[PDB]
Parts: structure tokens; sequence; C-alpha cells
RNA sequence: CCUCGGUUGGCCUCGGAUAGCCGGUCCCCCGCCGGGGUCCGGUGCGGAGUGCCCUUCGUCCUGGGAAACGGGGCGCGGCCGGAGAGGCGGCCGCCCCCUCGCCCGUCACGCACCGCACGUUCGUGGGGAACCUGGCGCUAAACCAUUCGUAGACGACCUGCU
RNA sequence: GAACUGGCGCUGCGGGAUGAACCGAACGCCGGGUUAAGGCGCCCGAUGCCGACGCUCAUCAGACCCCAGAAAAGGUGUUGG
RNA sequence: CCGCGGCGGUGCGCCGCGACCGGCUCCGGGACGGCUGGGAAGGCCCGGCGGGGAAGGUGGCUCGGGGGCCCCCGAGUGUUACAGCCCCCCCGGCAGCAGCACUCGCCGAAUCCCGGGGCCGAGGGAGCGAGACCCGUCGCCGCGCUCUCCCCCCUCCCGGCG
């Protein structure tokens, strides 16, 4: 699995109706996927895993996108999941702070990438909700939680570098 | 009483890294670095203009040692100004880092 | 640009410097880089002086004077990063050469002109603050260079010559600056003018 | 006026930059964002492109190029392009001295410096 | 030093970015990066931010954190931001390096013949204050 | 005359910091100029290189504004500054000129070459032989040969000769 | 020394600096356009994007299939769990 | 034989410019509609009757720090106060609607118009009709007008014109 910005789908299957259970139990989960073909195959790869049912062996009855219920308001994601390493694997669990879930779960691959250098296809996100602040375990989301957060913005590099390239004056950073 | 022409520096011709195709030249034209910048010079007119040793006849003048390999803007080439023209002859690799001109000719302005 | 362009290689990166140099020069454009002795090299002094010593132990043992030069200047070790850059073996390579020319300190006939920096090689906003880095000019007295003292004296008394051209420019814009106050009624249209162009808000 | 054949019949204020009434084309000048209002003025019948279409005279039975043509080598204002420029000029120029400095624009040439770059420009 | 911080209700402008040259005060802070900012009267709605795009200045609004779009478009209307901005120095010197852009080829020359005798009489008049200054042979 | 082509306005300079800078002023102290400390401004730099300066159609009537204390003369004579690669720059006195040149106006003309490109500068370019033209000037060395042996395979080197 | 498929030999071209076999792709002589694998500081065509998020300081740093150099075991160096 | 004659084809001695038409391609504007959770949120109507909740804790309080017992900062206080936030509403109303306030999609029988840059011009007797006769301005396809009559608005050799 690629990336870009992630997406979250909501996908209904269930088996064919065999003759012998005409009505099988349908089954929702909550992917995770750029687009919705991806998030099709990635259903049947936690649903074989958690239970005994192929593509072939069953259907998609729905998928569709999720969108954010609230996505203009400040909130702190705990996201739990488990990774394979050059070891053996693990379970962990994460915080980040962001306005989508989709948006959580895109900087938890982009930030599990970043320290474990754990591919995409490594991880299982199995459990995603909205903590709040009070019950917030990681420091580096605890330190966002004040009314009157204050700081400055120290270092302000130049990044227009080649626009102009050559100027007689050298730039200033503080402002 | 005028330059009256954009300047312009030839680069060299459009290549791979072992290929290279000279019936086309990359010119770099001074005050345009992006893209966008490039869409004004899209169709005029490059001229590369040179001496030689024999006179050659001047159109509305008189013999002189100036000759010119005409040639026009193509498309632009990459992500910052640099845009690629053709020329009726191919431009000499001794051209290579000398002036062309672009010429304000035919204007969509 | 016509004019031959002079560089200030003082705060500024070696490769950063000379990446943008080799390309600015390959394009005709003469280009002059005064102030070597300034220029800064990422990561701390010590092992960038070993990088140094690394490559004065890289000689031919047969005849060590056919050997690779290991030029001691700054300005020439700037030269010599820009040679690597260049396609020095071929002609249009060697001609782009020639256009360059490089300086420790300033000497006169271009410290009467204004300065250029490049920003995108300036180690202000090219490195992190908390990190080392070490001076092309101090590094190079070190494996062999020979002219430290004398052109650090010289360049002081360079930049004093200069503060007297500063104080006069002051003097005669601060002259300016009342000569405006002066002038106000027989101005103001021409002023108003430029203002509603765009020009001294 | 644009003429029949898609030239631009355009004039200088002759007596201002040395443009008499003359055809151009429309992909070769530049085209700025200041206007005069020329409504009301009286463009005669008889500026067709037929007008301003170029005279020749050789070369009538001469074969032999010996004794060279050394004859209308000047070409000649005739006396009826001389009343028409006067006479369009006629009701152009008071009309163009309203706007002021307009005249000295007019008398300027058009320049690139060592600064300004054409796409850069808003004509 | 830091004359200027990043506080919940200080306007910011939005200096390149799908919202360039618009003017939006924060509303909350995220992951020392994105800052939720929100302009009401500016025409720049509610949304996420980052730090790298907007210039901090020197006018602050008072409204709690996080609070909803009503209160901070009053906020903005009382003790205006569009009238102290614009007719601040700042904005009024982007806005006439805006004018210099626009200027059409007909008022480059005005602008070239206004500056012709604007540093005519500046120069004419110089030389008589460094004349005037020469008197000056005392011990 | 033979040959080489480039280019198509100039910027004549603080030192530098970046978790800071820039400009201005009132008091103290360095042999009537600088250095400190207060105070005042600007700081997405506007005393801004995203900047500044010049800007060219030429003239003729013709007024209004700028200036008159000015310009241009390779015209002269003299002074001063710069040594890192000064190869440059600045300033006084004399003499010719005109209120001309810079903005806004009045008035009309110039080949207006009849749609067309290499146009426009640097530039009186660099280089090579040569004629005329005036003035001011100078009248030498090297190598061979011959000696020397502080040198030497030959060259080379050290040497001497009204 | 065998099995299946492909290739080299018989094969040029783009990329891997370099290379019979790898990756893309197979070839009449050309113009335009677009790609593959691979790349876009400069050599060297192309990121001269106001690219996004983090990690990392090395007194032998690291830098891309085949591939051209490394293990067991350690660190109160830092990061996450 | 002459006309700088026309009509046909065939050309230009070199160097060029332009126009529309068509094929191919890369881009740029402008507008329309569908679907969705018959979009999610969101904006205005101080949202009105409220109920409930907590803290990234407003006001009010307590202790500790400064400026002329008065005014600002920090730390504990909780439920609305001299701020606000979230859920449930008994119910909402209006506008717009994947927004020309650029928060987040997939699409076009639910899709059309206009423009720009570049390369190209290959081919050469298409006349079922007259019995071709100046040269086929022709097939397919899409159109317009006339062999029907009225009106309406600019006009026009106009007819005198005020
Ligand atoms: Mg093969
Ligand atoms: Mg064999
Ligand atoms: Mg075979
Ligand atoms: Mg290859
Ligand atoms: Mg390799
Ligand atoms: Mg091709
Ligand atoms: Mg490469
Ligand atoms: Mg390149
Ligand atoms: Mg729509
Ligand atoms: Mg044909």
């Amino acid at each position: 699995k690629a990336s870009g910005t992630l997406r979250e789908y909501k996908v209904v299957g269930r088996c064919l109706p065999t003759p012998k259970c005409h009505t099988p139990p349908l089954y929702r989960m909550r992917i995770f996927a750029p687009n919705h073909v991806v998030a099709k195959s990635r259903f049947w790869y936690f649903v074989s895993q958690l239970k005994k049912m192929k593509k072939s062996s069953g259907e998609i009855v729905y998928c569709g996108q999720v969108f954010e219920k609230s996505p203009l308001r400040v909130k702190n994601f705990g996201i739990w999941l488990r990774y394979d390493s050059r070891s053996g694997t693990h379970n962990m669990y994460r915080e980040y702070r962001d306005l989508t879930t989709a948006g959580a779960v895109t900087q938890c691959y982009r930030d599990m990438g970043a320290r474990h250098r754990a591919r995409a296809h490594s991880i299982q996100i199995m459990k995603v909700e909205e903590i709040a602040a009070s019950k917030c375990r990681r420091p580096a989301v605890k330190q966002f939680h004040d009314s009157k957060i204050k700081f400055p913005l120290p270092h302000r590099v130049l990044r227009r570098q080649h626009k102009p390239r050559f100027t007689t004056k050298r730039p200033n950073t503080f402002f | 009483s005028g330059r009256l022409w954009s300047k312009a520096i030839f680069a060299g011709y459009k290549r791979g890294l072992r290929n290279q195709r000279e019936h086309t030249a990359l010119l770099k034209i001074e005050g345009v670095y992006a893209r966008d910048e490039t869409e004004f010079y899209l169709g005029k007119r490059c001229a590369y203009v040179y001496k030689a040793k024999n006179n050659t006849v001047t159109p509305g003048g008189k013999p002189n040692k100036t000759r010119v390999i005409w040639g026009k803007v193509t498309r632009a080439h990459g992500n910052s100004g640099m845009v690629r023209a053709k020329f009726r002859s191919n431009l000499p690799a001794k051209a290579i880092g000398h002036r062309i001109r672009v010429m304000l000719y035919p204007s969509r302005i | 640009e016509v004019q031959v362009l002079v560089l200030d290689g003082r705060g500024h990166l070696l490769g950063r410097l000379a990446a943008i140099v080799a390309k600015q020069v390959l394009l005709g454009r003469k280009v002059v880089v005064v102030r070597c002795e300034g220029i800064n090299i990422s990561g701390n002094f010590y092992r960038n002086k070993l990088k140094y010593l690394a490559f004065l132990r890289k000689r031919m043992n047969t005849n060590p004077s056919r050997g690779p030069y290991h030029f001691r200047a700054p300005s020439r070790i700037f030269w010599r990063t820009v040679r690597g850059m260049l396609p020095h073996k071929t002609k249009r390579g060697q001609a782009a050469l020639d256009r360059l020319k490089v300086f420790d300190g300033i000497p006169p006939p271009y410290d009467k002109k204004k300065r250029m920096v490049v920003p995108a090689a300036l180690k202000v906003v090219r490195l992190k603050p908390t990190r080392k880095f070490a001076y092309l000019g101090r590094l190079a007295h070190e494996v062999g260079w020979k002219y430290q003292a004398v052109t650090a004296t010289l360049e002081e008394k360079r930049k004093e010559k200069a503060k007297i051209h500063y104080r006069k420019k002051k003097q005669l814009m601060r002259l300016r600056k009342q000569a405006e106050k002066n002038v106000e009624k027989k101005i103001d249209k021409y002023t108003e003018v430029l203002k509603t162009h765009g020009l001294l808000v | 006026k644009q003429l029949a054949s898609g030239l631009l019949l355009v004039t200088g204020p002759l007596v201002l930059n040395r443009v008499p009434l003359r055809r151009t084309h429309q992909k070769f000048v530049i085209a700025t964002s200041t206007k005069i209002d020329i409504s009301n003025v009286k463009i005669p019948k008889h500026l067709t492109d037929a007008y301003f279409k170029k005279k020749k005279l050789r070369k009538p039975r001469h074969q032999e190029g010996e004794i060279f043509d050394t004859e209308k080598e000047k070409y000649e204002i005739t006396e009826q392009r001389k009343i028409d420029q006067k006479a369009v000029d006629s009701q152009i120029l008071p009309k163009i001295k309203a706007i002021p400095q307009l005249q000295g624009y007019l008398r300027s040439v058009f320049a690139l410096t060592n600064g300004i770059y054409p796409h850069k420009l808003v004509f | 030093v830091f004359r200027r911080f990043v506080e919940v209700g200080r306007v910011a402008y939005v200096s390149f970015g799908p919202h360039a040259g618009k003017l939006v005060a924060i509303v909350d802070v995220i992951d020392q990066n994105r800052a939720l900012v929100d302009g009401p009267c500016t025409q720049v709605r509610r949304q996420a931010m980052p730090f790298k795009c907007m210039q901090l200045t020197d006018f602050i609004l008072k409204f709690p954190h996080s609070a909803h779009q009503k209160y901070v478009r009053q906020a903005w209307q009382k003790a205006d931001i569009n009238t102290k901005w614009a007719a601040t120095r700042w904005a009024k010197k982007i806005e006439a390096r805006e004018r210099k852009a626009k200027m059409t080829d007909f008022d480059r020359f005005k602008v070239m013949k206004a500056k012709k005798m604007r540093n005519r009489i500046i120069k004419n008049e110089v030389k008589k204050l460094q004349k005037a200054a020469l008197l000056k042979a005392s011990p």
C-alpha cells in the first residue's frame, strides 16, 4: 500500500448466501486507504485474517467514504496499531492532533515511517478514537493543551533563495 | 534608440545524458525563472546574430559582416524559464553561452 | 549581466556557492569571487581539516611532481572546487574556467564596487544554527597557506577606508534628506504622482 | 480604422513623430491599454488598401539592363497624401492635446533598459 | 526581542498560498506547524493553515480559543482591523508595491518625466547646501 | 587597406548580526572633526538591489515653471588622494561661450522612402603591415667566433680582450 | 551437476558512472507529441517547488535491485514504544 | 509585332512576411449539470424553552510578585458569572450547496462554448450530365433563401430638404 492523503472508508461485506445460511452475517470495518479500490482490497485482507472468508467467497455490499464529523475543531486522536519490524512484531499506541481522523492516520503513517522505518504494508491499524485532552498520554500532545498557549517563531529561514538568486543584501531572520 | 528585443543565452541543445538533438535549442531568457512566466515568449521570434569575414547583403541596408540565423520559440522547457526554441539551421556549437535575441515579433498582445 | 559579477565569499558554503557559480559561468557571465578566506564549510573544523589532509596524501608515488596539485590558498581551494563542477577537459569547460576569477581578500580593482551575496549558499539560511562549521581561511592557514596574517592586516586596512566612504555616504544622504525637507512646495506635485504609482509610499 | 485586407490603418500625428497615414500588420505591433476616444472623426472614404498599395514603374520596354534606371529612386509624396494627412490630423490633434503630456509620450520611442523585462511589463 | 508571539487571536498575514495577501486571525494551535486560522471579514473561511505561510502582525484580538465564527467576526468588527491595518505603514507599503506592478506604459513615461524633475530640483539644490557648508575656516 | 569578433545604459565599496538589526538626535570624552550613554523613529527591511540613477526623435516660433551661484570645453596651469593587482579618482586658478539645454505648454517643419529582417550602443573596438603629416626626442645590445676552467659527454655554465 | 521460464550467444537503444546476462524496451529514413525503467545541486536534459512530516552529527557519517564490502555483542547519544 | 490586357495551367533568380482552411498535439479561460449520509461540516436568524456535562477554567473569588489602601502577572477555585466549549433538543427558520469566502470528493448521453503555442499540407481527371466545350466551385453530410403573403427596424441612386 502506497499513500497520498488518506481517506477513511467504511466497508460492509458478507459472504454470498450459501444454501446453508441464506442470510449470512454482515461485516463492517473502517479502512483507511487512498481510494475505494484500495479500501475494498484492504477490507478482504483484514476480514480473511479475521474470519474464514475470501473475496471469492464474499462480496462488498457498501463502500463509501466517511466524511469527518467535525473537521473544524482541533482534537486529539489515539491510534492503537501493530506493526512488524526487522525483528518480531509489536503492538503500539500513539497520539496525534489533527482536524480530520484520516489526517491523523496519515500523520501516523508518516510518523511511523519516519521513526521506526515501517513501510505502510507492515502497519495494521486496529483502533482509532477521539481522546479527551485529560486522558492523553503522550507529552508531545499534552504540551498543546493550554488556553493561553504562547510561542514566537524564532528562526524564519529564507525560503525564496532563488527569487532573487543574486542580491546585495544578506537576509534577516528575526521578525 | 532602443534595445527592442529580449536578451537570452544559448544554453545548449536538447539532450539526454548521452544523446543530444541539435535541431532544438534551449534558451535562458534573463528575467524569467519559472514556467508560468514563459507564456509571453512562447511564439516570439528568436535571432542569433554573429559576424564573419566576408560581407553579406543586409536587407534595408548596405552589405556588412553581420549574419543572422533565424528561429522561433516553441514551448517551455522545465519548471524554470529556460524555454526551448527551433532555428532554420541548427545553431553552431560555438554559440553556447552567447547572446540570442528574442525579437518581440508576432505579439499576442 | 554584461558587467562582471562580484561575489562576497564571506558567510558562504563552499559547495553551495560553487555549484551556483559553475552554472553561472557556463553561460558566459564572467564572475569574480572575492574574500575567499570567508567561505565556510559545513561540519566541525577538525573533520574538514582531515578531509583536506586526506587530499594531501593523494599523490603519485612514482613522481609526485606530476601528481595532484594541492593548492593551499583559499582562492585556489575554492577555484579547484569549481574546477570539479565544470567540464575542464573540454573546450567549453576551459573557456568557462577563464571567465572565473578568485581572490583572497579584495584586491583594489574590486573593493570600489558593490559586492553581491547569493542567498542559496549562505550559511545563515542553509545550516541549522546548532551545527558546527569551519572557515576556509583558517583551514587554509593550517594546511600550508602563508598569507593568513598579511591578508587579515590588509583586509583590516581596507575596512577602515570603507568606513570613511560610508560616513561620507551617510553625510551626503542626510544632506539629501534635509534637502527634500527644504524644497517641499516645488516638489509636492512631483512627489504625489510618484505616490499614485507606488514609488515612495 | 482597420482596413479590409486586415492591415491596420494607423497614423502618427505627423507633426509629432514623423509617421504618416500608413498601414501596419496587426501581429507586429504592441497594443497598449491607453486609448483616446476618436469617435466622431471623419476618415475619408478613399483610404482603401489600394490607396496605400506600392506603385511600381520598371520595367517598360527595357530587356537588356545596361543604362540603369536612375530615375524614380525617389518616391515622391503625392500632394493627395499631404491633404489627407492634414485632413485626418486636423481633427485628431486638438483631441490628443486634451489628455496631458500625451505628445511627449507619443514623441518618445519605446525601448528596453537593462532592468525591466517585457513579460513583467503591463502595457 | 520577540516583540510579537503566536497567541490565540493573533492576526497574521498570509504571504503565500491559496489565500496569499489576505489577513487572518488564528483560533487555535496544532502540532507546532499548523494553526486553526479564520478570518471572517477578510473573506477567508475557517481552516487549518501552516505556520510557514503567515506573517505575524502586532494586532491582537481577545476571544476564547476555539471560539465559534460569530465571536471572531464581532471581535473583528469592534476595534476593526481593516482600518488600523490598511493605513498601517506595512499595508500601504505592499499596496503601493502593487500599484508599481499595475503601472502602464503611459504611466511609466509620466513617472520617468516626473522623476527627472524630482531629482533635478534635489540635485541642483544639494549643491547649494554643500557650498553653504564650505564656509568653515575656523580654528 | 588585411584580420578578430564580442556587446546592444550605469550603480563610485560600511562593517556585519540573525534568539536581532537600520537610521536620527541631546549630554560625556579622543588631539573643531570622531567615541560612548540617554532620547526618537523603521523593522516582512521603503534611507527598500522586489532597489537606485539616467533616459535619445531633432529642431523652429512661443509662454509658464527650475535655476542664475550653471553647464559643457581630450582648452590650459597647478594641487590632493589611492601600492594588495595604486594604471584610478577628486579638487583649485585662468581662458570661449549662452542663458541653450531639465518639466509643462504654444507653433510648424524634417524623404512621410508608401507593412516587413542583420535596425539601436559600447566604438574614434582589439590586432597586422603601410603613406602622408607636424613637434619633441635616443644613438644599443645579444649571439657566433676567440680566450678562460671556479664548468663540462655535446650543448650549457663561470670568465678576459687599446 | 539438474528442473521451469526468460535472456545472452545472434541484440542495437534508454537507465544502472563503468559492464555479454539486471530494469525498461527490442531497431527501416525522418518531423511533432507522450512515456517506460530511471532521474531533476553542478559535471548533466530536468524540482531556480516559498514541497509535506519526522529521524540523524559520525576525530573511518550516509547515499538506491543484480552490486561490488560486514557479524556476534554492546552505548545513561538521541527518538518512539 | 506591340499592350506593364484578360482568362487557363506552369513558374518565382535569391531572401522573406502574412492570411484563412484542414490533420496532429500541448495548454489556457468561461459557463452548465448529476451523485453522495437525496453530501459532511459550515453561515445568518443576539435561536429561541431548556436539560445535561466537563475543562486546554470566564468572571468572581484565595496566596504570592510589581505600577499611585488604588491598577497589571503567576499559582489553587469551579460550572456562567463581567467569557466561552460539547451533547440532547420539543422543534428549528433562511440563504447557499461539493460555494466567483479556494475546508474535504467522484463524475459528464448527468457537457458545452471560446482562445493561444508548436509540427504538418501527403495525395491530384471526384463531370452517369450537358451529349460536358473557360477550369468538374463535385460526392456524402449539415444548413440558408426563392418560385406564398404580410408586417417591423436601420437604410438608399434618395425627391425637394429646415
Ligand atoms: Mg537480451
Ligand atoms: Mg558461437
Ligand atoms: Mg533470438
Ligand atoms: Mg546504457
Ligand atoms: Mg554502479
Ligand atoms: Mg522523436
Ligand atoms: Mg545522473
Ligand atoms: Mg541543468
Ligand atoms: Mg456545479
Ligand atoms: Mg498534392
